[PDB]
């Protein structure tokens, strides 16, 4: 009637099991995934939508910068762990992107010493176990949505986006139009 | 038509080729979706219509339909991507054939081992191809 796969969403083909409710990827170096969270905030927005209490997650990934994606990956791990996650991504796709001042795994840990987190306290669980952990539960996490490209999104593992299903001329619509398939698929 | 495409298809075709290799190896998936928008034309565009016999030059018109079109815009969305970003995209390193057409990505991908002339190329071989037979 008014609701379609291939349309605004795709339904996964292989379906994963043990799957975060809802889930994004992206990696900090996509000027599309830097609009879709800096500009559009797109996040945020989706996370209001949302009912009760329903897990909302985020996940970084690795082919987009070699050596350092990797790095920026286990960075942001941490910025999971102490859930600080909000108090970084910011600094950090900047850094990355728009400022163009990052290069190493200090830049990136000075970010986290800059943000409010102890250069130590950033380090005791960079290395910890913690994190790894958490690494790897992205790492696999792409690897089973059959990822290709980012940001991406995900509903309770089962059905990934199409945001080409929406306007592309106006922003404030899209979003809504946006925020609105995932609730949809919330309860579904 | 034949050679005159074929000498500059195969030189064409290898300018990328002969140099992506010696080009190291820049990333690209627009790549194939271009390089196919390429090859899935031009070989069969020569084989195409003006094809083994030429009393019957429409099937490649057909084949210069759907050919450059893309073409076209795969450069041209590529490249106004390249400093004019936008939300609802990616940026990916992946294979994809929505019918199993499979190998095609096991091969000119993998047997592989700027945008300025393309974007262009793309279109430029475009119009006089069209103006002179349609
Ligand atoms: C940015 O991605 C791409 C390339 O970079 C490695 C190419 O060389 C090529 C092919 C190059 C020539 C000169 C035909 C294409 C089509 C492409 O999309
Ligand atoms: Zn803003």
């Amino acid at each position: 009637a008014q609701y379609e796969d291939g349309k605004q969403y795709t339904t996964l083909e292989k379906p994963v099991a043990g799957a975060p409710q809802v889930l994004e990827f992206f990696s900090f170096f996509c000027p599309h995934a830097y609009q879709f969270e800096e500009v559009l905030h797109i996040s945020d927005n989706v996370k209001k939508k949302l009912p009760e209490g329903v897990k909302m997650t985020k996940y970084h990934v690795n082919f987009m910068g070699g050596d350092l994606g990797k790095d920026l990956t286990q960075a942001w791990a941490v910025a999971m762990a102490l859930g600080v996650e909000d108090k970084v991504t910011v600094p950090l796709f900047e850094g990355v992107q728009k400022t163009q001042t990052i290069r190493s795994a200090s830049d990136i840990r000075d970010v986290f010493i800059n943000a409010g987190i102890k250069g130590e306290e950033y380090d005791a669980a960079w290395n910890s176990f913690v994190v790894k952990s958490l690494v790897a539960q992205q790492e696999k996490a792409a690897a089973d949505v059959q990822l290709r490209g980012v940001p991406a999104m995900f509903v309770n593992g089962k059905y990934q986006l199409n945001p080409q299903g929406m306007d592309t001329s106006n922003m404030d619509v899209f979003v809504q139009q946006y925020a609105d398939t995932v609730k949809y698929l919330s309860e579904k | 038509a034949w050679l005159l495409m074929a000498f500059t298809a195969l030189a064409l075709e290898l300018t990328a080729l002969w140099f992506q290799h010696v080009m190291l190896l820049k990333p690209c998936v627009l790549c194939i979706y271009e390089r196919v928008a390429l090859f899935g034309v031009l070989g069969a565009a020569l084989i195409g219509a003006i094809a083994p016999k030429t009393p019957l030059r429409y099937v490649a018109m057909v084949i210069w339909l759907y050919s450059a079109f893309r073409g076209v815009q795969l450069t041209y969305e590529h490249t106004m991507l390249q400093l004019y970003p936008s939300p609802f995209a990616t940026c990916d390193f992946m294979v994809r054939f929505p019918e199993w057409l499979p190998l095609d990505k096991w091969v000119p991908q993998v047997f592989v081992a700027m945008p300025q002339w393309l974007l262009g190329i793309f279109i430029a071989y475009l119009i006089v191809a069209v103006l002179v037979v349609i």
